């Protein structure tokens, strides 16, 4: 595939949390924390970092799945473990 | 560190469902499953002695054993897939293009000198980054495997080449 | 429930199962938690090492020539010839000779009664 | 597995067994026989040297069948006739063994019969 | 055994390819109008192993089978192979289930692609080999075993209705 | 947890280190450059013939390829081996072994001229 | 990266296909069923067996040849 | 390109086979919040996929008409020799 | 054979002289010269032993061992100014010296007509192997090296001196020649049986055989690369060539007592294959394959039969050239690193792609790959013992399915890997290496295309 970008992938893992009912549409932000911005508990953070891990290909390390929480920091994750640059 | 039972509940859920995955296959069967066994988990978080959660943990983990998938499914970069350390083969260490001869350098030649400007950097950088793990070492012995940032201007954040000039993702 | 898996010689108990991760006390997360500082040291200066930019050749690891040494050379002066020992060298290193001499001997004095008397196939065996 | 259920799970004597059988010889029982032709000759047979589990009764059509399809060059499809006739007398032939084989069965039959009818004298 | 097994290998090839080098069942599904080219490689590829009449791929196993039914053979010798014959078409039909039939089981991002001539020219060679080359071989070769004439009907049409079962 | 600021501040400064030394990874315009090289000049009239967009001349200059192909990788074997075998191979006895053809009846020899006698009447049997 | 290449990655969608493919996939499916069905009618004899199977019962004793069973 | 995602207000749990997945979970007493995540592997022309008598049965239309057409043609020459 | 023996003497004073530069190059290139004389040397009659004078004569079993000796003299040349270059000129002409001397003792042993004289150099091959091993060795056991190394050779060896001298007061004369010409069949007499042992154990020693192995381990793991080399390829050979020289008059006793030694060996050749296995460092690995091989040689030896004569030669030959290539490869390594456990640099395969391969075939020859000469030499033996027994086929059989493993097995574990960051020394492939391991292969290749002439007197 063509080099994946930090946009893409951004944009790919916001639509699959936006696309949650948990996640409406409007509490959706870039600065969104899944237990306080968006409350979803450790329990629900599990569920969409694996969902994720699914829609992605590649398998989050465990040391990442319990801590990796804002989609600024979840797509920086994403950014430095496949060589995102552009 | 140590594995507090919200981390040993956490890993058996990424398990527990993951091998749920690998066993419904479909993923209609899938959602079903993972929202019911969502509720199973959620439903007793109330454990008010952390004895009895952790029997309910031995309870889970010793079904789960039991049952879990005799061949979970793996994706193939990931460890334990088809593609996992395939791309070892192919990466080579940076020192090496110190090696190359000056006809093979001369035919790269922009890149080797960012190389020169980046060691140039590691050199500047050695000192300043030993001295600043030295002043915020854990007094007598490090205490935990983290690493030491650089709070100050300019200073390469301490133990960071390796990383930096870590062969990438795709070496090819 | 399904019986557990007992843990065997060549798998060992899961580490999913352990007791001990379980029924934690302070005294075993004190024994979990030193082990991580010295490690952190093992790592910081492994780092340091590792990342100066005039380190040339091998970093010397202290372990691996102290497991070369135990596995060449304090073999023979840790050595006592207890009992044990002593067996040991007895069924191995000489025991299957006299089982090997037997065999190949029995075949051979089979078969030498069975040329000079005639009975074998000799008619296209005139390369051995 | 008809006659191996009768042999195996029955009585063994009662089947022929595949090896001996006909344990009576052809002239006897059977009405005077004739010995079966060889339309094929050694020197014929040796000279398109067929192999020998193919150098059975039957091999006249296959060497007429061989003299056309080398001479029937590059069409794989014909000599389908001369094929038929030794598939045809391939099946004549297994009659013939069939034939020995129901032959033995039914003087097997016969011989229990001479047996113990003779025997229920005491 | 080399046409039909080399052509379900690189059909199999084609389709970890397509979805960005993923093997495992359970990670792709709905492959069938995704991509009818190697859709038609794999079925016919087990069209071929499976050996229904008149392909390069029965020009065996039916006399195989035949083989094993009419000599002097071992109960379980004969038990495992048509036994084998069942089980293969067991698996045989659950690929084409898992991959190209079924819901879509595989990433969200769609490269599922077929577009190359080196691709497609190497799997229709073998598509013409096991559609005609047993044909050709079993009619043009001369009879090295003597064919096995009538004989009883059941253990003739043995192998397809295991298969089929 | 836990991307603690101190953790932060190490993990996007070694991400521009570390991105920055990606970009330096992206080659230049002049990236690959490669020593002056001779042509022959027989490929300069097969670029030549390459070049000028024609169908046919396409078809040709590969079929050049299968020519020069056929020459030198199909023919001087066809060349060599025959000149091995005829003269020297086949020139030593037992070298070169053929079975005798299978002579059916009714079958002309070339050296005899004899037709192999015909065999007796087949059964006539008809299904 | 394949500035525009052939293929076009659709996010979640059905990838198009270009009409040859599918009509050669058709090609040799159909190809393959008109040979089966073709050789089936021209050689269901291989098949069901030129010449069905001589059950033994059925056979009287005068051509099987026993002597007479009350000798 | 920028590889412009469709809008995802089209892939809906709806017209799916989730919704026998959906309210029966909500018999339950839970609810499936992760489902129209894969509404496109069942929506789109990803949809209705063949049975497996279907899948055997491609390209027998067109077979069965060679078929034919060889029969009458065979029929012609058998009668015209 | 003066022509060459003259000119390997007046070598010395060559580079006994030569400036502080030339010394490497002249001996390097008046090597190979003598390399190219003795190639002659492989110019053999029919049947008769080509007898140049009354104290030298060649065959074709002396003749092939002879010319490996010349051709490996340049080869040691080459490996060695890599860790003699820096030392004293003098010490350097002196390690040069005591090369000479060894192949000069080599070609005088292969040559030599009477036993006696056959004896005294095959013995005074020990002394510039002395200095080689302890002075210029590395390690620390190079000292108990050479006092292990000698001792278990001469504990052997004196017994053999009384026997041959018991022969020539009783026979008449030690010549090759009248021993077998007048060669007369000997006795079931215990002390008959004394003798034997005395004229089999020292070339056993040398062989080695199982157990009264523990020279090699100890020894060639120390020695200095060209010391090494010239131990394992050629110095192994001495005994099972004076074992071929001596069997003329061991019969028919040695078949009575062939029953300890030969399964000795054979069983022997499994445990030193499974320590090859279990091993931690390079060079210790190839000394234990090194061992089995020779135990092979050994069984061959003692089936006295045509066909494992012919065997035993063709695997002499084999097992030098890879066994040199083998420590070649290992020091080119070790040097590299500058340790020698098979741990500390994996993965090397990327980084020295031409390292890679001479690994490749320096393992399949080891591993007896056909049709090289080393699985042919194998072979040959395998047949003659299972013509004289059949159950060693399994054992046989067990050999190289453990010898395959480790065959490969050190090579997944040095380059077929991934490389150690820590370090960065390993450096471009010096073309001096890769000459060396040419030098090794090619010849090898070559002897398999033509395997008549390392075939033995047998053929
Ligand atoms: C094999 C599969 C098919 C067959 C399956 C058959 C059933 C298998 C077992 C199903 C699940 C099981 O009952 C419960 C378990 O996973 S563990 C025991 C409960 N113990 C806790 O829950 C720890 C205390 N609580 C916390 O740690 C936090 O409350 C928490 C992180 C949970 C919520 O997040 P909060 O943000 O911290
Ligand atoms: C009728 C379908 C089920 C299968 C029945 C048995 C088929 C195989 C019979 C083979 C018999 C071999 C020996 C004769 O008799």
């Amino acid at each position: 595939a063509p080099p994946l970008t930090l946009e893409a992938i951004k944009d790919r893992v916001l639509y699959v949390l936006k696309l949650y009912d948990k996640i409406d549409p409007e509490k959706l932000s870039v600065n969104s924390h899944f237990m306080k911005d968006l409350g979803l508990d450790s329990l629900d953070q599990v569920e969409i970092i694996m969902a994720m891990e699914d829609e992605f290909g590649f398998e989050i390390p465990d040391i990442d799945a319990e801590k990796l929480m804002c989609p600024q920091e979840i797509v920086d994750y994403i950014a430095d473990k496949k060589d995102v640059y552009e | 560190a140590y594995l507090t039972h919200q981390q040993k509940v956490l890993r058996l859920y990424k398990r527990a469902l993951r091998h749920l995955e690998s066993w419904c296959v479909h993923r209609d069967k899938y959602r079903y499953f993972a929202c019911l066994m969502r509720a199973r988990f959620d439903e007793h978080k109330n454990e008010k002695d952390m004895v009895k959660a952790t029997q309910l943990l031995r309870q889970a983990e010793e079904e789960f054993w039991y049952g879990q998938h005799p061949q979970p499914y793996i994706f193939p970069e990931s460890p334990g897939g088809t593609s996992y350390e395939r791309y070892e083969c192919y990466k080579v260490p940076e020192w090496c293009l110190d090696d190359w001869h000056p006809s093979e350098k001369a035919m790269y030649p922009d890149y080797f000198a960012k190389r020169e400007q980046w060691k140039r950097l590691r050199r500047e950088s050695w000192e300043r980054e030993v001295k600043q793990l030295q002043e915020e070492t854990p007094p007598g012995g490090p205490r935990t495997e983290a690493l030491p940032p650089a709070r100050k201007e300019g200073d390469l954040p301490p133990l960071w080449w390796h990383i930096v000039t870590r062969p990438r993702e795709r070496p090819m | 429930s399904f019986p557990k898996y007992k843990p065997s010689r060549l798998a060992t108990l899961p580490a999913t199962l352990d007791p001990a991760e379980y029924d934690i006390s302070p005294e075993t997360r004190k024994a979990q938690a030193e082990r991580l500082a010295i490690r952190s040291r093992l790592k910081r200066e492994y780092l340091l090492q590792y990342n100066d930019p005039n380190r040339l050749g091998v970093i010397e690891d202290p372990a691996l020539i102290r497991w070369t040494y135990a596995r060449s050379a304090n073999i023979y002066p840790n050595f006592r010839p207890t009992p044990k020992t002593s067996l040991l060298g007895a069924l191995f290193g000489i025991g299957p000779l006299f089982f090997w001499y037997y065999v190949f001997k029995t075949d051979r004095d089979k078969k030498e009664k069975l040329i000079q008397e005639g009975k074998l196939d000799q008619t296209f065996n005139i390369s051995y | 597995g008809a006659h191996l259920a009768r042999r195996y799970l029955g009585d063994a004597s009662k089947e022929p067994d595949p090896l001996r059988m006909p344990t009576f010889p052809p002239d006897y029982g059977f009405p005077e026989r004739k010995e079966r032709e060889m339309v094929a000759t050694q020197q014929e047979m040796n000279d398109a040297q067929l192999m020998l589990q193919q150098r059975d009764y039957c091999a006249h059509y296959l060497i007429q069948l061989l003299k056309c399809k080398r001479d029937s060059f590059p069409n794989f499809l014909a000599c389908k006739h001369e094929q038929h006739d030794w598939d045809y007398c391939e099946h004549l032939d297994y009659v013939k063994r069939m034939k020995e084989f129901e032959r033995e069965r039914r003087l097997l039959q016969r011989k229990k019969r001479r047996e113990q009818r003779e025997a229920e004298m005491a | 055994h080399a046409f039909f097994k080399a052509m379900l290998f690189m059909c199999s090839g084609s389709i970890i390819h397509s979805l960005n080098d993923e093997q495992d069942i359970r990670k792709m599904g709905g492959l069938y109008k995704a991509m009818p080219f190697t859709t038609t490689a794999l079925i016919i590829g087990s069209l071929a192993l499976t050996g229904m009449p008149y392909l390069t791929g029965f020009y065996s196993k039916d006399l195989i089978i035949e083989a094993v039914n009419m000599s002097y053979t071992n109960a379980w010798a004969l038990l495992m192979t048509l036994i084998a014959t069942s089980l293969t078409a067991a698996y045989s039909t659950r690929i084409i289930f898992f991959a190209f039939l079924g819901k879509p089981r595989f990433p969200p991002l769609v490269l599922i692609n077929e577009n190359n001539p080196l691709l497609i020219n190497s799997i229709k060679r073998l598509l013409i080999g096991s559609i005609f080359a047993g044909f050709i071989i079993s009619n043009n070769i001369p009879p090295m075993t003597v064919p096995n004439t009538t004989m009883p009907l059941y253990m003739k049409m043995t192998a397809l209705i295991v298969t089929i079962m | 947890s836990g991307y603690t600021p101190d953790e932060k501040l190490r993990l996007q400064q070694l991400r521009e280190l570390r991105r920055r030394w990606l970009k330096d990874q992206e080659l230049s315009p002049r990236e690959p450059v490669l020593p002056p090289r001779r042509v022959w000049p027989m490929e300069q009239f097969w670029n030549k013939f390459l070049q000028d967009g024609a169908p046919w001349k396409n078809v040709i200059y590969k079929t050049y390829r299968h020519s020069i192909f056929a020459v030198t990788h199909v023919l001087i074997p066809v060349w060599i081996i025959h000149y091995y075998l005829k003269y020297h191979v086949t020139a030593k006895p037992y070298t070169v072994v053929e079975r005798k053809p299978r002579i059916f009846p009714g079958d002309t020899i070339l050296e005899t001229g004899e037709v192999i006698p015909l065999m007796k009447e087949f059964p006539d049997q008809h299904h | 990266a394949g500035g525009g290449v052939h293929i076009e990655p659709r996010y979640r969608q059905f990838p198009q296909l270009t009409r040859s493919q599918l009509i050669q996939a058709e090609f040799f499916s159909a190809t393959m069923w008109f040979w089966i069905l073709w050789r089936f009618w021209h050689d269901s004899d291989a098949v069901l067996g030129h010449f069905p199977y001589p059950d033994p019962s059925q056979w009287t004793d005068e051509e099987l040849g026993i002597l007479p069973d009350d000798e | 390109s920028k590889m412009e995602l469709p809008d995802y207000k089209q892939w809906k749990i709806e017209g799916t086979p989730l919704e026998t997945v959906q309210e029966k979970l909500a018999a339950r007493g839970l609810r499936d919040p992760w489902g129209r995540n894969e509404a496109w592997r069942y929506s789109g022309g990803f949809a209705n996929n063949v049975s497996f008598v279907g899948a055997l049965l491609k390209g027998f239309k067109w077979g069965f008409a060679a078929f034919v057409v060889a029969v009458g043609a065979e029929y012609y020459l058998e009668s015209q020799n | 054979m003066l022509k060459i023996i003259i000119p390997t003497t007046m070598l010395l004073p060559m580079t006994w002289m030569s400036k502080h530069n030339m010394i490497w190059i002249n001996a390097t290139v008046h090597s190979l010269l003598i390399s190219l004389i003795s190639l002659s040397l492989l110019n053999q009659l029919g049947e008769n032993s080509l007898n140049f004078s009354l104290t030298f004569f060649s065959d074709s079993l002396s003749a092939p061992l002879l010319v490996l000796t010349t051709w490996l003299l340049p080869l040691m040349l080459m490996a060695s100014q890599s860790h003699l270059s820096k030392e004293t000129t003098t010490r350097k002409k002196l390690y040069i010296t005591m090369l000479i001397l060894l192949q000069l003792f080599l070609i005088m042993t292969f040559t030599a007509t009477e036993l006696i004289l056959f004896y005294i150099l095959f013995e005074a091959t020990l002394v510039p192997t002395l200095i080689i091993i302890t002075r210029w060795g590395n390690q620390t056991e190079r000292l108990n090296a050479g006092l292990y190394f000698l001792f278990y050779t001469l504990a052997g060896s004196l017994p053999l001196l009384v026997a041959l001298v018991y022969i020539q007061n009783t026979t008449g004369s030690l010549n090759f020649l009248i021993i077998h010409y007048w060669s007369h069949p000997l006795s079931n007499s215990w002390s008959n049986i004394f003798m034997w042992l005395a004229c089999i154990m020292a070339f056993m020693v040398k062989m080695p055989l199982y157990g009264l192995h523990l020279w090699l381990p100890k020894a060639h793991v120390e020695a200095p690369i060209a010391g090494s080399m010239v131990l394992a390829a050629v110095l192994l050979k001495l005994g099972g060539y004076g074992m071929m020289r001596i069997t003329t008059i061991l019969n028919p006793l040695t078949n009575y007592m062939a029953y300890p030694f030969l399964m000795l060996s054979m069983w022997g050749m499994i445990m030193t294959s499974s320590i090859c296995l279990r091993q931690t460092d390079l060079k210790s690995l190839i000394a234990y394959s090194s061992v089995s091989h020779m135990a092979l040689v050994i069984v061959a030896i003692m089936i006295q039969t045509p066909w494992s004569f012919m065997g035993a030669t063709a695997l002499m030959i084999a097992h030098g050239l890879t066994s040199s290539m083998l420590f070649c490869l290992a020091n080119t390594n070790y040097e590299r690193v500058h340790s020698r456990t098979m741990i500390l640099a994996r993965g090397l395969q990327t980084l020295l792609p031409l390292m890679a391969t001479w690994w490749l075939m320096a393992s399949l020859t080891n591993l007896a790959l056909p049709p090289s000469i080393n699985l042919i030499g194998e072979l040959f033996i395998i047949t003659a013992s299972f013509s004289w027994s059949n159950i060693t086929i399994i054992l046989m059989g067990m050999n190289m399915m453990i010898t395959a493993l480790y065959s490969l097995y050190m090579l997944i574990t040095t380059q077929r890997g991934k490389y150690t960051h820590h370090i960065n020394n390993i450096k471009a492939s010096f073309t001096r290496e890769n000459a060396l391991m040419a030098l090794h292969i090619l010849p090898l290749l070559l002897l398999t295309l033509n395997p008549k002439m390392i075939l033995g007197p047998l053929y």
